[PDB]
C-alpha cells in the first residue's frame, strides 16, 4: 500500500501512477465480496460457483500457493476430495516486491532507464484489463477472452485436461467455441493471491448423426 | 513521520567507554539503514560504522574494527554505539544517519535523516568554570572585548548586554589549550565616540558549572 | 583501501555563477554507490546527489552531478546563497563508506583591509601569573593573512593561537584572534609588544603595539 | 472528471503554433497517452452504441467517481450503504447516455437506479 | 505561405526619424512574435526592440529605448518602427523576424520567418549622380575594369556587354569616402589576344540618380 | 549586462570536414532561451538550432548543437557546400535577445599566390581634378595581404581604402582592390608610382610600377 | 583510403584500472559504421563494440565505447585476465573498410630484472661451416629492452635476429633469443664475443661474454 | 548451428596463384556477409575485400583491386578467395569474417562469425627438416636448450623430455633468415645443481618434413 517516495523525477510519476493503477484494480475486486417453453431451468454456472465457494476456506489458497510454488501449473485436490486444475498466469507480486517496493520504500528513489517503465506497463496492462471485464459483468463473464485466458494458456489447459484423447483434438480445432461457451467466474483474493475459476465446457456426446428441421 | 533522536552530551575521560543512543521513531527499523559518522573539529567526515536492516548485517571500517560495536534493538527502535580505549583524538560530534542504498535493476532508492549529533569530549580535565579579564580599547573607530581563557568543558554562551549588542560582535571559537582548558574570544567594532558614554559588559554563562561572571569594559580607567 | 581527494579544497566564488567541484577515487566505484553531501556550520549533513547523477527529492533542479570509474564533478548551475557551505563526495563498496576531505565555498569579497588592534592582558590577570596578550584583525578579506609576534623586536613563536570566524553574512570578510600566552614572570622581562599584521588587503603592513605599563 | 483543455492550450498549443516544435523529456508524451486514453476508450463506446451503453464501464465513470456521487445523492442513508456494498450491480441497472459536445466542453448524462424499496421479504417460485 | 514584407529603401539626413514597417500575410500578428535587429554594413547583428503578440508587450534595447518606439497595429497585421535623432552611425540595414521562444514543461516552440531586410541610409549629402571613368590595360592575363567615383546613395549595378561577360567578372564593394560619396571599382580578367578585337563596355545603372551609362574600355600605348 | 563572445573569428576549413564553433557568455544563461542563426551575405538570417540541441524544421541532421551555463557549441558534422557563411548565436534572458559578432566560415584553399596588376588614373579622370589610381589583387587565398602605396618611394598613408571581394562560388578565391586617391598636385608632383604587394602566397613581395606615362 | 591512428600504440595496465583506448581518423566516419574488434595471439578477431556506443551479444557490460567525427573512445571499465591483447579499430564507409594498426594491452608487472645467459655454438654446428650464437634475457619487465653484439668490441649489426616471448601467463615476464648468424671463417678470426644488455631493470648495463 | 570452414595450409611459389574456400553450414550465404582480412605474421591487419549477398555486389580495397578476385557460391554456401602475382610481403594468415552492417531507420544489425584461418606461405625453397645443435650450459640458476635453425615451413615442435618439464619452458616464435630458412630457439630454466643427474633432451617434430630429432643437452669442457 503506502508509498514512502515523494520525487520529482517525471519517470517516478509515471510509475507511480501506474502503481496506484495496480492498487486501484485489486481495491475494485475486493469490492466484489419455438417449444422453448417446454424446457428445462438449470443453473448452468453451479459447478463453478461451488469451486469459487470452497476457496474462501482457509488453507485452501496455500495449498494452491504451495503446489504452485515452483512450477506454472500443477493438479490440485481440494479438502472435499475433487480434483482440479490450477494455473498461474502472471506474476506480479515478484516484479513489484523484488524490484520496486525497496527502491520507492526510501525517500528519494531514482528510475534511470524508461524502458522499465514501459515494460512495467506491459505486465500490468492484462491485469487492468481483467479488472475492467469483471467490473461490468458482476464477475461472471462470458465468453472467455484472450485477456482471461491466451490461446496458448487455452491450449495448455486443454492437453493436460482430464478428457478423452478424442476431446482433445476436437476442442482444440475449434477453441473459439469453447471460449463462447466457457464462463469465466471472480471468486477471492487474499493472502497476496488472486485467484478465479473458469468454467469449462466437455463435450460427452460426439458424431452422432445430427439433423436440422425447417418449417414454415 | 521519520525521526532520530541520539542521547546526550557525554563527557569521557581517556581509556573508559562511551555508549551513545539513536532512537527511531515513528518508523521501524527492521527496513531501514543506520550508519555513525563523526567530525573531528574543524576537519572532514570520517566513517565509522553501520546496520542495514534490510539485511540485517553490520559493517565496520578497518580502522576501528578492533574497537568499535554496534547494536540494533528492533523492539525499542533503537541503534547504540560502543566504543572503548577513548583517546583525545576521538573528541569529536556524532552523528547516527541513512547512508543505506538499497540497489535493484529498477532504479535507486535511499533515505535522508539524521539525529541531532551527540558532542562527546574526552580529555582528563574535570569540569571547572570560565575566567573572565577585560580588553579595553583606546584610533578613531575602537575595538573592545573579553577574554575567555580556562575553562572546561565546552560550551560557553557569550553575549553582551544580555543580547542587546548586535552590531560590530565577532565571537571567536574556543580553542583547546595544551593544559587542557579551553579559551576564546569575544569582540565588537564600535565607534571610538562611544568610549566615555556607553557602558560594555560582557555576559559569560557556562552551564556545566553555572559560574556567571558580569565584566565591565572601559577604555583606560587609569 | 578506497582513498578521496577533492579539487578544490577551497572554493571561492559569487552568486550566480557556476560551481564546479571535482571529486577523486583511489579506483573505480560503481556509479550507483557513489553520492555528494552538504555541510553547513552546526548541522548534520544533507543528501544532495546519489547514484552519481541522480538528485535527491526536494533539491533544486540547478544542482547536477555525473562522473564514471574515478573522476566525478558536482555542477551547481547558478550558486545560490544558502549553497555557501562544506561539500563533501562519499564512496562505498560492498557497504564500506569512505568520505573525501571537502571543498569548502567561499564568497568571492573585494580585497579588504583589516581593522588592526592590540590588547594588553588585563591587570586583574596578572595577578594570576599567567599573561595573555591578544592581536585583532578584523573584518578582513582574502583568506590568507599572517600574524607575527615580537616582543621587544624578539620573534615568538609556539606561544600564540589562532581562532577564525565564519564568513560573516554581510560584509563577507573574516576576522582573526590571536592569543599569546606567557606567564607575569615573562611577561615583565621585556618593555615593547609588536603585532606585526601581513595581508593582501594591505599594500605594506600595518602593526599595532603597546609598551608595559602604558594604560 | 478530465481537464484536457487545460494540458492541451497550456502545454502543447502555443508550442505547436510554431513553425519549429521540439519536444525534450519523452516522458512528456507518455503522459498525453495516460490522460488521452480515457477519452479514446469512452469515444470508441458510444460509436457501437449510439450513445446508449449499459452497464457503465470503469471508462465511463470509475468507482472512487461513484461513490462520490452515491455518496452526495439525495438518497437515504440505507440506500446508500446498499448501492455502496453492491456497486457492480448499480452498474448493470445504469444507463450512459450521450448528451452534447460544445463551448469546449463534453457533456454525457448517467442515468443511475435508485432503490425506493429495500429489504421487504422477496421468494422465488420455481415451476415444473 | 507565411512572407513578410518590409517598407523600402529610405534616406534621411542627420537628425530626422524614419519608419520602418513590416506587413505580415498568410498569418496574424496576435499569435506571432515580431523584432527589429539591424546590421551596420559590414558589421555584425544588433537587436533593437521587439514585440510579443501572445502578451502585448514592446521591449527595447536599453541603448536606443530613450530615442526608439515601436508600435504594432493587429488590425492591419502590420507592425512599425521609429527611430529618431539619426545620426551617421544609424546608417544600416534593418529586418524584422520572429526570434520569439516559448517555453512549456512539455517542450519549446519557436518561428523563423524574416523579411526580405530594408536599405537605409543616414547622410547630409543630397542625391548626386555617378562619374565612370575607365581603366585601360596596357603578364600573360590582362585585366580591365571601370571606376564608378563619386555617387550617393547606395546601390548601384553593375554588368558587362549586357550581361554577356561572367567567367572572371569581380565587381567590389563599395567604400564610404570622406566627402560622404560612395567610391567603387569592377573589374574582370580577359585574354591579352582579345586587347585588339573585342569591345569592353561596361553597362552601370545607378537608379536614385536615373543615370545609367555604358562605358566603352580601350587598351592604349 | 550580457556579453557574448564566439571564437574563432574567422574560420577556414574544407568540404566534408567537421567546423566546431564555440559560444561563451560573461553569465548563465537558460538554455531554452539559446539560440543559432546563419547568415548568409545579402539574405536575412535563417534560424538553424535553439534550445542547444534541437534543429528547427527542414534543417538537414549534420548540423547540432550542444552546451551549457556559459559555454555553448555548434557542431557541424561535414560542411556543404552552401554551408559556408556567417554564424550568430543568440541569447535571450528576461525576453532580452543578445547577439554575437559571429564566426565567418572560409574554404580552405590551397594556398594561392595573386595576379598583380596596377591602373594609372585614365586620362578622362584627370580632366575632373582628381586623381584615383587602382592596384588589383585577383584570385587568391588566404585573405590576408598587405598592400602599400609608394609614389616616388614615398610611402603614403591615411590617403587609401581597400575592398575586399566574397569567396567566388567557384575558385574559392579571394580579390582586393586598393584605389589610392590623391589630388591632382600631389599627383604630378612625382615621376614613379608603385604598388607593393605582400601576400602568404607570395614567397617575396612583389612591387608593379610605372612612371608618368 | 581512409587512415586511422591509435594512441598509445602500446598499453600497460594492471588489473582493475580503467582501459582508455583511442582511435582517430583521418577524415569523417559514419558513426554506424565504426568498430572495435579484439584479438588474441593465435585466434581470429572477436568482434565486441560496433557504433561506439553498442555492445554486441555477450560482451561483458564492462566494454563501453564513444565518439564521434574523428575522434572515438574504446573504454574498458576495470580489465578483466582475458582483456589483455590486442585492440584494433575498424572503419567503414561505402563499404570500404579500413583498419588501425591497433594497441596491445599488456599486464602491469612490477619491474624485473633479467637474467642474462649467453651460448656459445656446438662444436658439431662448426664442422658445418656456419656459427650461431644465442644471447638469452629470461623472465624480465618491461618489454622495451635493447640488445648490442660486440665482437672484440667492435659493434655488429645486420646479422643479428631477435625473436620475442609473448607475456608468460604466470610470472608475466619476457624472454628473448637473439640469434647472429656467422660463417666459420668469420667466427674463428676473434676471441671475445659480448653481448650488451641495457634494459629497465639494469642500473647499469650487464655483459655476459666468453673466450674461444 | 552456424560454422565456418576454411581450406587448408597451402604453400605456393612467388608468382603462383591460390585458392582458399571458406565454407558456411546450418545457414544460407544469400543473408550473411562475408570479408577477407590477412595478417602478416607479427603486423598489423589488412582489409582485402568483402561480398554483401543481401545486395550480392563485390567489394575490393584499392591495394588490391588489379589482382585480387573473389568468388561466391550461392548453391554450395561457400565462398573462395583467389589471389595471384604471390610475393614474400604475402605471406600471412587469412581469415574469412562477417563484417557486414545492417542499417534501418529502427537500428543496426551485424554479424560475428569466423573461420579457423588458413596459413599461406610463399617461398622458393622446398619443405626441409631442420638441424638441431644443442646449447649447452657450463652460478645459481642455470639455462640450456636447443636450436632449430635451417626448416622451412612452419611449424616445428620442442618439448622436454616428453612434456616432463613446462616450469621455465621458453619455446621462441620462429625467425625468417636471409636464406628463406626460419629460424627458433626454445630453453628452460634448471637448476646448476641439477646438471650432473637429469638428463635433457629436447623432442622437435617437423611435420612438414616428418623428421624428428632429439637431442640431448650435455655440458662440456
Amino acid at each position: 500500500k503506502e508509498i514512502k517516495c515523494n520525487g520529482t523525477d517525471a519517470k517516478v510519476k509515471l510509475i507511480k501512477q501506474e502503481l496506484d493503477k495496480y492498487k486501484n484494480a485489486v481495491t475494485e475486486l475486493q469490492l466484489l465480496m419455438f417449444l422453448g417453453f417446454l424446457l428445462g431451468v438449470g443453473s448452468a454456472i453451479a459447478s463453478g460457483v461451488a469451486v469459487s465457494k470452497v476457496l474462501h476456506l482457509e488453507g485452501e489458497v496455500n495449498k494452491i500457493k504451495s503446489a504452485l510454488l515452483s512450477t506454472n501449473k500443477a493438479v490440485v485436490s481440494l479438502s472435499n476430495g475433487v480434483s482440479v486444475l490450477t494455473s498461474k498466469v502472471l506474476d506480479l507480486k515478484n516484479y513489484i516486491d523484488k524490484q520496486l517496493l525497496p527502491i520507492v520504500n526510501k525517500q528519494s528513489c531514482s528510475i534511470p532507464n524508461i524502458e522499465t517503465v514501459i515494460e512495467f506497463q506491459q505486465k500490468n496492462n492484462r491485469l487492468l484489463e481483467i479488472t475492467r471485464e469483471f467490473s461490468v459483468n458482476a464477475g461472471v463473464t462470458t465468453p472467455v477472452s484472450t485477456y482471461m485466458l491466451t490461446n496458448s494458456e487455452l491450449l495448455s489447459l486443454i492437453n493436460d485436461m482430464p478428457i478423452t484423447n478424442d476431446q482433445k483434438k476436437l476442442m482444440s480445432n475449434n477453441v473459439q467455441i469453447v471460449r463462447q461457451q466457457s464462463y469465466s467466474i471472480m471468486s477471492i483474493i487474499k493472502e497476496e493471491v488472486l485467484a478465479y475459476v473458469v468454467q469449462l465446457p466437455l463435450y460427452g456426446v460426439i458424431d452422432t448423426p445430427c439433423w436440422k428441421l425447417h418449417t414454415s | 513521520q521519520v525521526q532520530l533522536v541520539q542521547s546526550g552530551a557525554e563527557v569521557k575521560k581517556p581509556g573508559a567507554t562511551v555508549k551513545v543512543s539513536c532512537k527511531i521513531s515513528g518508523h521501524t527499523l527492521i527496513k531501514l539503514s543506520i550508519h555513525w559518522v563523526r567530525q573531528a573539529p574543524g576537519k572532514g567526515l570520517e566513517w565509522m560504522g553501520g546496520y542495514e536492516g534490510e539485511v540485517d548485517e553490520i559493517f565496520y571500517a578497518q580502522k576501528f574494527q578492533h574497537r568499535l560495536t554496534v547494536i540494533a534493538d528492533t523492539a525499542t527502535d533503537t541503534v547504540y554505539m560502543e566504543l572503548g580505549r577513548l583517546t583525545s583524538d576521538d573528541t569529536a560530534v556524532y552523528f547516527c544517519g541513512t547512508l543505506g542504498v538499497t540497489v535493484t535493476e529498477a532504479g535507486l532508492g535511499i533515505d535522508d535523516y539524521w539525529g541531532q549529533g551527540t558532542l562527546v569530549t574526552v580529555s582528563s580535565a574535570s569540569t571547572k568554570g570560565p575566567s573572565v579579564f577585560p580588553l579595553a580599547p583606546s584610533g578613531g573607530t575602537a575595538a573592545l572585548g573579553c577574554l575567555v581563557k580556562d575553562y572546561f568543558p565546552e560550551p560557553v554562551t557569550v553575549s553582551w548586554n544580555s543580547g542587546a549588542l548586535t552590531s560590530g560582535v565577532h565571537t571567536f571559537p574556543a580553542v583547546l589549550q595544551s593544559s587542557g582548558l579551553y579559551s576564546l574570544s569575544s569582540v565588537v567594532t564600535v565607534p571610538s565616540s562611544s568610549l566615555g558614554t556607553q557602558t560594555y559588559i560582557c555576559n559569560v554563562n557556562h552551564k556545566p558549572s553555572n559560574t556567571k561572571v558580569d565584566k565591565k569594559v572601559e577604555p583606560k580607567s587609569c | 583501501e578506497i582513498v578521496l581527494t577533492q579539487s578544490p579544497g577551497t572554493l571561492s566564488l559569487s552568486p550566480g555563477e557556476r560551481a564546479t567541484l571535482s571529486c577523486r577515487a583511489s579506483q573505480i566505484v560503481s556509479r550507483n554507490h557513489l553520492a555528494w553531501y552538504q555541510q553547513k556550520p552546526g548541522q548534520a549533513p544533507r543528501l544532495l546527489i546519489f547514484g552519481a547523477s541522480s538528485r535527491a527529492t526536494g533539491i533544486p533542479v540547478r544542482f547536477s552531478g555525473s562522473g564514471s570509474g574515478t573522476d566525478f564533478t558536482l555542477t551547481i548551475n547558478g550558486l545560490a546563497p544558502e549553497d555557501f557551505a562544506v561539500y563533501y563526495c562519499l564512496s562505498s563498496d560492498s557497504s564500506i563508506f569512505t568520505f573525501g576531505q571537502g571543498t569548502k565555498v567561499d564568497f568571492k569579497r573585494t580585497v579588504a583591509a583589516p581593522s588592526v588592534f592590540i590588547f594588553p592582558p588585563s591587570d586583574e590577570q596578572l595577578k594570576s601569573g599567567t599573561a595573555s596578550v591578544v592581536c585583532l584583525l578584523n573584518n578582513f578579506y582574502p583568506r590568507e593573512a599572517k600574524v607575527q609576534w615580537k616582543v621587544d623586536n624578539a620573534l615568538q613563536s609556539g606561544n600564540s593561537q589562532e581562532s577564525v570566524t565564519e564568513q560573516d553574512s554581510k560584509d563577507s570578510t573574516y576576522s582573526l584572534s590571536s592569543t599569546l600566552t606567557l606567564s607575569k614572570a615573562d611577561y615583565e622581562k621585556h618593555k615593547v609588544y609588536a603585532c606585526e599584521v601581513t595581508h593582501q588587503g594591505l599594500s605594506s603592513p600595518v602593526t599595532k603595539s603597546f609598551n608595559r605599563g602604558e594604560c
